[PDB]
């Protein structure tokens, strides 16, 4: 049941009572990202097996 | 099996031009932070090359 998704990291820290739907990625390392978004861009969200 | 143990520490883990060096393989370590290395000094870190 991979329909449930969860973030991998947020540049900012938590914030009580707020929902974030951003899907872009940050320049972390290895293959940080292409341009701003696209290929070689580890998705911020991963599902549940 | 005889992996090294040299205590490479109390030094400068400079990476400014190293990161921009595309030919370089990898220097970002999640351990503390990819950025928290330049002036960061190691307690007793031992290389195991």
């Amino acid at each position: 049941n991979y329909n449930y998704l969860y973030r991998l990291f947020r540049k900012s820290n938590l914030k009580p009572f707020e929902r974030d739907i951003s899907t872009e990625i940050y320049q972390a390392g290895s293959t940080p990202c292409n341009g701003v978004e696209g290929f070689n861009c580890y998705f911020p969200l991963q599902s549940y097996g | 099996y005889a992996w090294n143990r040299k205590r490479i520490s109390n030094c400068v883990a400079d990476y400014s031009v190293l990161y921009n060096s595309a030919s370089f393989s990898t220097f970002k370590c999640y351990g503390v932070s990819p950025t928290k290395l330049n002036d960061l000094c190691f307690t007793n870190v031992y290389a195991d090359s």
